[PDB]
Parts: C-alpha cells; sequence; structure tokens
C-alpha cells in the first residue's frame, strides 16, 4: 500500500485541466497573429537584441 | 588638518548620538517622556556645537582642495565618487524657502534702520522693566 | 517637413524606455501633479495591440508604461528606487515580454 | 535641455475632456455624415493610417502556412571558386607588379559584396521557426513517452502485486 | 579604546539631485 | 545546440581572419630563412584548403538548402495540425489515467476501511 | 490562473 501510494503521488505530480487551457491559449494566440509581421519584427530586432562580437 | 580632524571627531560623535536616538526610537514601545527629552536636548545642543565649530574653522575647510587618490580607481567606484560629489539640496527644502520668500515678498535700507531702532528700543524697555521689580 | 503626430507619439513612447528620462520626468513636481500627463499615459495604452505594436522599436517600454500605469495606484515616492528596481527586475520582465511575443 | 519638452497636446486633455469624449466623437461622426485641428478634443480620435503605408524617421523609410535554390547553390560555389582564383591572381600581382595591386583588390571585394547579396535573398527566419519547432516537438514527445512508460510500469507493478496476493490466498 | 564604531549608514538608493542642462551643442 | 547559420558566419569570419593573418605574415616576412618560410606557408595553404572544405561542407548542409520554402510551408502547417491532435490525444490519455488513478484511490480507501474495521472488530 | 495552484507541491 505504501509503495503504490508513492506511485500515485508521483503520477499525480505529472499533470490535467491546466495544461489543456495553456495549450488552448497557445492555439488561439498562434492563430490570431500572422507570421509575416512576426518575421518582420524578428528581422528588425535581430540587429538590436543580438550583440555582435565586433561591437567594442 | 587639525581643524578638519576636530570637525571629524565632533561630527562622528554627533552621528553616534543620531544612531542612538534612532535605535531607541525604533523600538515598538515608546520609552518615558523624560528620557526622550534628555536625548533630544543632548543631541540638539550637540548639533549646536557642531554648527559653532564648523563656523569657527571656515578658513581651513575653504583652503583645502579636493582631489581623488592616484590609487583610488574611478573606473570601478565612479558611482561611489559621484555619491559623495553631489551637493544639491533636497527639493522639498528648495520649494520651502521659495514659498517662504514668496510670502515674505533706499526704502529697504530705511526699514532696516527702523528695525534697528525698534530692536534697541525693545531691549532697553525690557531692561527697564526687569530693573523696575526686585527679582532677588 | 513637419512630422505627423504618429511620429512624435511613437518617439515619445520609445523614449519612455530610458530610465534617465523617467527619472527626470518624475523629478519635476508638476509633471506628476498635472492629470494631463497621466491621462496621456493611459491614452497611450492602446498601442499594445497590432498593427501598432509592429511599429515599435524597443518593446521594453511596452511594460514600462504599463509599469508607469501601476504608478498611478502605488503613490513621488518610489522615484529613488526606480533604477535599482528596473535593474533588478530586468531579467524576469524581459522573460515575460519574450513569453508574450516569442511564443 | 538634455530632455526635450513633453508634447504640447498632452496638456490639453483633462479628466473632463476624457469623460466628454464619447459625446464629442458622436457629434463629430454625426457632422461628418491632414485633419484640421478645429477643437481641442480632436487628438483623442485615433489617428488614421497613412494611405501609402510608409513611415519616415531619421532619414530612413519603413513600410502564410507558418502562422531554383540549386541555381543559387551552384552560383555560390562557382563564385567561391572564382574568388579563390582571383585571390591567387591578386597575390601574384602583389608578387610581380604590386604597384597596380589595388586595381584587382576592390574587384575581389565586389565578388565578396556579391556574396553578401547572395545571402540577402537566402534570408532564415523560417529556418529558425523550423528548428524551434522540432526541438519543442521532440521535447514534448520525450515527456509524453516517459509518461506512458511510467504509468505502464506502475500498472505492471500493480498486476504483479495482484498476482502475488492471489497466490497467497 | 573605542567603545563602538559607527554602523554603515550608506544610502545608495538616494537618487541625487544633480542638475543637467548644458547638453545641447 | 548551435544553429548552422551561426556556424556559417563563424566559419566565414575565421576564413577572413585567416587570409588577413596569412597576408600579414607574407608582408612582414618576405625577404626569415627560405625553408622555414616555405614550410610555414605550406601549413597556411593547407589551412586555407581545409577552411574552404568546411565552407563547402557547411554550405551544402544548410535542411532546406535545396528544398523550396513553400513545401516547408505545407509541412509546417500539417505539423501544427498533427500537433493539435497529439495534445488532444494527450488530453484523453491524461484524463483516463486520472480516472484509473482515482479508481485505485477508491479501492485503496475501501481496503483501508476494511483493515481498520476488521482489526477493531475484536 | 489555476496552473500555478495545480502545479505547486503541497
Amino acid at each position: 500500500l505504501e509503495i503504490l501510494n508513492e506511485c500515485h503521488d508521483e503520477l499525480k505530480a505529472l499533470p490535467l485541466e491546466q495544461v489543456e487551457f495553456e495549450k488552448n491559449t497557445i492555439l488561439q494566440q498562434r492563430s490570431k497573429i500572422n507570421s509575416t509581421e512576426l518575421l518582420d519584427y524578428a528581422t528588425k530586432l535581430s540587429k538590436f537584441t543580438k550583440i555582435p562580437p565586433t561591437f567594442d | 588638518g587639525q581643524a578638519l580632524d576636530a570637525v571629524r571627531m565632533r561630527l562622528a560623535q554627533l552621528t553616534h548620538s543620531l544612531r542612538r536616538i534612532r535605535d531607541e526610537m525604533s523600538k515598538a514601545e515608546l520609552p518615558q517622556w523624560y528620557t526622550l527629552q534628555s536625548q533630544l536636548n543632548v543631541t540638539l545642543s550637540q548639533l549646536v556645537s557642531v554648527t559653532s565649530t564648523l563656523q569657527h574653522f571656515q578658513e581651513t575647510l575653504d583652503s583645502t582642495v579636493v582631489y581623488p587618490l592616484p590609487k583610488f580607481p574611478t573606473t570601478s567606484h565612479e558611482s561611489l565618487v559621484t555619491t559623495l560629489l553631489r551637493k544639491k539640496n533636497i527639493p522639498e527644502v528648495d520649494e520651502w524657502m521659495k514659498y517662504v520668500r514668496e510670502t515674505s515678498g533706499e526704502e529697504i535700507e530705511k526699514l532696516l534702520q527702523q528695525d534697528r531702532e525698534i530692536t534697541n528700543w525693545a531691549r532697553t524697555t525690557f531692561r527697564n522693566e526687569y530693573g523696575k521689580h526686585d527679582f532677588k | 517637413p513637419l512630422p505627423t503626430r504618429f511620429e512624435v507619439e511613437l518617439e515619445f513612447i520609445q523614449s519612455l524606455a530610458n530610465i534617465q528620462y523617467v527619472t527626470y520626468l518624475l523629478t519635476q513636481q508638476q509633471i506628476w501633479k498635472s492629470p494631463n500627463f497621466k491621462n496621456y499615459l493611459k491614452y497611450l495604452e492602446y498601442w499594445c495591440n497590432p498593427p501598432y505594436s509592429q511599429c515599435i522599436v524597443y518593446p521594453n517600454c511596452l511594460f514600462i508604461l504599463k509599469l508607469l500605469n501601476g504608478f498611478m495606484e502605488s503613490a513621488l515616492e518610489g522615484l529613488d528606487e526606480l533604477p535599482k528596481i528596473i535593474q533588478l527586475q530586468g531579467p524576469q520582465w524581459m522573460n515575460e515580454m519574450v513569453e508574450r511575443w516569442a511564443n | 535641455s538634455l530632455y526635450p519638452p513633453p508634447p504640447p497636446y498632452v496638456k490639453f486633455f483633462t479628466q473632463s475632456n476624457l469623460e466628454k469624449l464619447p459625446k464629442y466623437k458622436e457629434k463629430k461622426a454625426a457632422s461628418a455624415k491632414e485633419e484640421e485641428i478645429t477643437c481641442a478634443l480632436d487628438y483623442l480620435i485615433p489617428p488614421p493610417m497613412p494611405k501609402n503605408q510608409q513611415y519616415r524617421a531619421f532619414g530612413s523609410i519603413w513600410q502564410e502556412n507558418e502562422s531554383n535554390y540549386q541555381y543559387k547553390i551552384q552560383e555560390l560555389r562557382k563564385l567561391l571558386k572564382s574568388l579563390l582564383l582571383n585571390y591567387l591572381e591578386l597575390i601574384g600581382v602583389l608578387s610581380i607588379n604590386p604597384d597596380m595591386y589595388e586595381r584587382k583588390v576592390e574587384n575581389i571585394r565586389t565578388i565578396l559584396v556579391n556574396i553578401h547579396h547572395l545571402l540577402n535573398e537566402y534570408r532564415q527566419s523560417r529556418e529558425s521557426l523550423i528548428m524551434l519547432l522540432e526541438e519543442q516537438l521532440e521535447y514534448k514527445r520525450g515527456e509524453i513517452r516517459e509518461i506512458e512508460q511510467v504509468c505502464k510500469q506502475v500498472h505492471d507493478k500493480l498486476t504483479s502485486i495482484q498476482d502475488t496476493l492471489r497466490t497467497g490466498s | 579604546p573605542s567603545y563602538s564604531p559607527t554602523s554603515p549608514s550608506y544610502s545608495p538608493t538616494s537618487p541625487s539631485y544633480s542638475p543637467t542642462s548644458p547638453s545641447y551643442s | 545546440m548551435t544553429d548552422r547559420l551561426t556556424q556559417l558566419q563563424i566559419c566565414l569570419d575565421q576564413m577572413t581572419e585567416q587570409f588577413c593573418a596569412t597576408l600579414n605574415y607574407i608582408d612582414k616576412n618576405h625577404g626569415v630563412p627560405p625553408e622555414e618560410f616555405s614550410n610555414t606557408i605550406d601549413e597556411l595553404s593547407t589551412d586555407i584548403i581545409l577552411k574552404t572544405r568546411q565552407i563547402n561542407k557547411l554550405i551544402d548542409s544548410l535542411p532546406g538548402v535545396d528544398v523550396s520554402a513553400e513545401e516547408q510551408l505545407r509541412k509546417i502547417d500539417m505539423l501544427q495540425k498533427k500537433l493539435v491532435e497529439v495534445e488532444d490525444e494527450k488530453i484523453e490519455a491524461i484524463k483516463k489515467k486520472e480516472k484509473l488513478l482515482r479508481h485505485v484511490d477508491s479501492l485503496i480507501e475501501d481496503f483501508v476501511d476494511g483493515i481498520a474495521n476488521s482489526k477493531k472488530s475484536t | 490562473p489555476h496552473e500555478i495552484y495545480g502545479s505547486m507541491p503541497l
């Protein structure tokens, strides 16, 4: 009974509903925003966020 | 250096008294009123002595010229250097005397001499009043 | 030519990211005392949605103004702690900005 | 000063202006059925996007399923071979008649510059999206597979215990 | 000797009030 | 891991630095013994050749180097699709695992109650 | 919101 109790505890430790709301939020957030603006903004921030090794 | 040394020791004892009154006010329970009065009077008269001694040796302090050490590194301690370097007053005192001057607001000179004569007259009047009644 | 109000408001928003600018602005009494400045700050909130957010140059101010938004119900007091707190909370705030955008 | 002054219109909008904005915009819409500034309340109306969809600043201009490349590859390979050949010829120029060496130097640089152009069309955001895609995909597959592995081993242990207790009956 | 030294009362959190104005050329 | 584009930039920068160092050695050494100079230059030329071959083997190893980006577009789209179904399947998997989990919990509670009222039955 | 509540140990 003890060992199956820790098996139950460790199984419960690994996740239920919270993960599926989080996956949902990911899906509508991805669907709402188009990839063109994201790629343009990433290219425009590539110069600022990434510190070049030759910048003294 | 002697004048600045005396200023140092007196200001150090003043800061010690400030630390004292601080750690006896920081207690959750307020001590008796009389101890607070004693601490207040001692620290405040000590502040008076600080002011008087700083007044006495203005020439020695003015003659001294400030210069950073050759060994002192400014690259790593520039923040610490700037901390002591800055001298501008706290703003609230600034607008405090600005409103004070706003409220206060040859003519000025003759009002000044009129104040002189009022002061002298009042002093003489109270000397006469004190002399009128025997206080011994 | 005279720049449009778009350009000046965008440049103001992107300049709000500077800690020195924020410290200077909060140093003066009448800037925070006047409700006009905070009204404009709340008006600026509508740039967090596209396509306006695509025109920003530094996303950090996006939180800073929001942080400045918090300043209207947190108090001026705390002005001294502003550089220390931004330096300390830069990591987690950058992480949450990345989570908001990069994911 | 070091810090430019706040914008002027900022001081025009008080709380009263904010609360009277709805009726003001209703009246403006009713009347309507570069924007001239005839009233102090005009700025709260959202500014219109320029028709040219362009923005100028500091002398610079600014404005779907992811939401012959072999020709470029062979062009890059032949350009690299020609760059090595031109480097050899230029160092030979330095060897024999260096006085006119610069006459080739910038030429080689042009090819190098062309290489940079050849990078511009090849620009990589989609490739970064792909690599992030597979890394989180494989991470979630690993997590999933360890989940069914651990639950299956727990179930096997439970069945073994059930058999053990049945044997002891 | 020395009865007790002074506790460090540094205030780095103090924002300072240095006036900055001659930046424009 | 390091993205191969960053590796390509590092490789080209190292190649440029190697050419600069080789030509600097040539400029500051022409006139050193001829044998040592020739040996060092042979080593430098071998370095040039090897750097060229890592350049070649990295440029052709870029997935998608010879693949048109639009079939990447469809493959990425179907990847998010099958992803949607795989977290869905994980939803049913976790819910039935929790179902069997609290079946196990219910039988645990029943067995514990049986033990308790049996050992207090005497 | 419930993610934090469900993800923390007792």
